[PDB]
């Protein structure tokens, strides 16, 4: 019988890895593609310095991380361990959005 | 004919430039006129701030057995100090990550 | 030239990785599209500010210091990009 | 030929060698430090500017800067900064 | 048998009554005593303009009602109607307090 | 002259009124002392700012405009008492 | 033989004082140089903002059968538009109260 | 007599009298309006100074405060306020 | 050698530019606008003539013009149009 961990043990393992880690978690080239796509809506023919795109990527990553830990606080507050979208709307609406 | 030019940072015994910060206040559009001791005081305040945060960063890097400071070490320095975190709750550090922080209920048993 | 549907370019496993860094161990499958929407709204706000700054700069190219101005004016200040 | 760009690399480097003779830096960490010092300088200077506005003083002094530091910096960071700045102001006055 | 309202009925009538109203909720003189007590702990012999007290008051009820609106939202997020201390702690932590 | 106990001056019925303004349906008994602590934290956080402005102004009496500054520094700007 | 002193607020056809706001920017310490059209633009945008919020206050007063504005009308005016809420998310109104708002689960069956 | 305290009440009376000739004013609400206009004035002026710094421009003109209004004031009021301001500055251009 | 026929193309083109700098116009749509402005102008002018006739006034004044604006234009269009015309005649009075 091939080896298989129980669920969550693996999850805590990459929790430890990725919370230890420092690098960006999302793929780069779709992030330039997306920022070009959405900046296309406001003004035409925009050119992007790679440093600006990286700074946007880090800001987005930190904003999402803060949102996710707030939803963690909300989820453990509701005596559950699995997050649901109303945690996200709650966290944003308490935050002021 | 003229006295030897002596730097004002040496007069204040400080590493941060008194003249540059003084010029920055003069072109920073904060007041029409600036007192002489105010940039000296500000440079001393900043020098203490950078001194303590660099001490924390060096201690954190020595914990990581690295002789050169890393943005990860800087994030560890900011978030593991409550008082600097209260200073800097709204800041984002590039490639800094976050603290190792797992909620107790998330652990097994 | 025209790009149409890069909103799903933020893949599901990337969101799982971000939740891992967020400290989430268990993530519902109904999470990802709202997180795409929230990221979407946030990026709209910041790049709208960014293109406003850049259009004031009379430049056709967006630059990094304009982006970090947009973030600090939005109250999510960035360090490490020429500030 | 390019135009010279201002930085705080040498001062922070001297301060690091003062607190830690054996330690180095990464350039990304130095970028964070430049953003840090510029940010704190902007915060304190703007706060002092509105204090100068509020008492209708067109002259900014180190008393105003001290008021801004006590107002913004939480905890004993403020009083340590006041002590260091007070020492610096006194030994500048004597020199 | 004397009339007696079911629990919550007078509570909701209080909700409507105090939410339509704008007049003050804190007795001003024990509050002013608390203000002077905290003030003399930092600088002695402080004197107060009445408007300074009033503003300190308006701001405090503003901050508190912000917390209880957040508390109500997080409590109905928690499938309860009774608020508990962990909820106010959660609201402060999500706000970054 | 000196005062030692006025946190109880924010009475439990007063906190009940505050909760009714906030839309609170049911109030636990443990809420009140916590609200006393949180209110104490906020009022001390703003009044240290206020006393800082008053000592910088070389005045002995607290003015309302300084309190307005003290609230707007934490971004909790109160309208109507400026000027 | 000087021409009659006519006013810049009338020159822009606007009610807010152009000269006072221009002076207030000049000694408000935002730049050493300032253009002539900037106080005109600024007076225009504040007049538009006051015009729309005073429209909302007037309708709120008339709906409550009051011919005099009260701060309760101001609070009801600002909070009933989401875009002004994004303008005024962190702003406190004295004696304003809150919107009449009951969570739906709080209501009885 | 006491020295003058300049305020923004009577202009609010005039603009309301244009939009609603009939209504009355309570004085603490009038103070709330003065706080509104002073607050928005400080926000726009700070953004104007910030943008004049970033483009290294010595002069506050209508064009960057238009940029600032597009930054701070959102959406519908932003575009309409831009409309009235451009109309006003063109009218002042025609003296 | 020719004789002029007057039109409203220049004014509608201008006000189109203040309301929308970036939009164009077709000439037949401008003919539609010419018919529109002439038709509304003749309606208001004839109704103004009848109002002047009813109360035995030989002078046409802005008051009955305002009356005719309430008379023809329904509700919202009427109240806002009365507002702009009122403020406009205030500037003309000050001129």
């Amino acid at each position: 019988k091939p080896h298989r961990y129980r669920p969550g043990t693996v999850a805590l393992r990459e929790i430890r890895r990725y919370q230890k880690s420092t690098e960006l978690l999302i793929r780069k080239l779709p992030f330039q593609r997306l920022v070009r796509e959405i900046a296309q809506d406001f003004k035409t023919d925009l050119r992007f310095q790679s440093s600006a795109v990286m700074a946007l990527q880090e800001a987005s990553e930190a904003y999402l991380v803060g949102l996710f830990e707030d939803t963690n606080l909300a989820a453990i507050h509701a005596k559950r361990v699995t997050i649901m979208p109303k945690d996200i709307q709650l966290a944003r609406r308490i935050r002021g959005e | 004919a003229r006295a030897k030019a002596k730097t004002r940072s040496s007069r204040a015994g400080l590493q941060f430039p008194v003249g540059r910060v003084h010029r920055l206040l003069r072109k920073g559009n904060y007041s029409e006129r600036v007192g002489a001791g105010a940039p000296v005081y500000l440079a001393a305040v900043l020098e203490y701030l950078t001194a303590e945060i660099l001490e924390l960063a060096g201690n954190a890097a020595r914990d990581n057995k690295k002789t050169r400071i890393i943005p990860r070490h800087l994030q560890l320095a900011i978030r593991n100090d409550e008082e600097l975190n209260k200073l800097l709750g709204r800041v984002t550090i590039a490639q800094g990550g976050v603290l190792p922080n797992i909620q107790a209920v998330l652990l097994p048993k | 030239k025209v790009l149409r549907d890069n909103i799903q370019g933020i893949t599901k496993p990337a969101i799982r990785r971000l939740a891992r860094r967020g400290g989430v161990k268990r993530i519902s499958g109904l999470i990802y599209e709202e997180t795409r929407g929230v990221l979407k709204v946030f990026l709209e706000n910041v790049i709208r500010d960014a293109v406003t700054y850049t259009e004031h700069a009379k430049r056709k190219t967006v630059t990094a210091m304009d982006v970090v101005y947009a973030l600090k004016r939005q109250g999510r200040t960035l360090y490490g990009f020429g500030g | 030929k390019r135009s010279r760009k201002e930085s705080y690399s040498v001062y922070v480097y001297k301060v690091l060698k003062q607190v830690h003779p054996d330690t180095g830096i990464s350039s990304k960490a130095m970028g964070i430090m430049n953003s840090f010092v510029n940010d704190i300088f902007e915060r304190i200077a703007g706060e002092a500017s509105r204090l100068a506005h509020y008492n209708k003083r067109s002259t900014i002094t180190s008393r105003e800067i001290q008021t801004a530091v006590r107002l913004l910096l939480p905890g004993e960071l403020a009083k340590h900064a006041v002590s260091e700045g007070t020492k610096a102001v006194t030994k500048y006055t004597s020199a």
